[PDB]
């Protein structure tokens, strides 16, 4: 496995609505 | 980076050259810059002696 | 380059997968793409009598 970095930003890293639900 | 916390950065991270001292980037697998940014134009209000 | 003729290539030269598995680029200097080209609208003159 590796350790992926990255910031939130849209649309480049955007949360999902499920994200309380999915947790990985 | 540079302390080990984590092994790639796939962000939108900009190559710069204080950046690239330190860390090594890939080829750039987007091209940007600066730009201009404006509202749309809108109909204009006629204008009396039109 | 690969065959040691010459010690640095600097004219205008794509940076692509086949090339990038031999020899070394640097960071892009010049952004480019494939792009449309057309005459000049060349505006109409009117004729005297139009
Ligand atoms: C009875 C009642 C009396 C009535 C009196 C009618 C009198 C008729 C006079 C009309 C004069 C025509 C001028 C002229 O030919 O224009 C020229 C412009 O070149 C100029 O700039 C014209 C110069 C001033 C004209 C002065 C009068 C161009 O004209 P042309 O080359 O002939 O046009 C064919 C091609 N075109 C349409 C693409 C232009
Ligand atoms: O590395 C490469 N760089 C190139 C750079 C140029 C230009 F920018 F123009 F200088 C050109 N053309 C020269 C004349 O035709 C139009 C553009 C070809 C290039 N090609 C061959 P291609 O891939 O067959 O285009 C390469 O391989």
């Amino acid at each position: 496995t590796v350790v992926v970095t990255t910031i939130l930003e849209s649309p480049y890293v955007m949360m999902k609505k499920n994200h309380e639900m999915l947790e990985g | 980076l540079v302390y080990g916390k984590a092994d790639i950065a796939i962000a939108p991270l900009t190559i710069t050259l204080v950046r690239e001292e330190v860390i090594d980037f890939s080829k750039p697998f987007m091209s940007l810059g600066i730009s201009i940014m404006i509202k749309k134009p809108q109909k204009s209000k006629p204008g009396v002696f039109s």
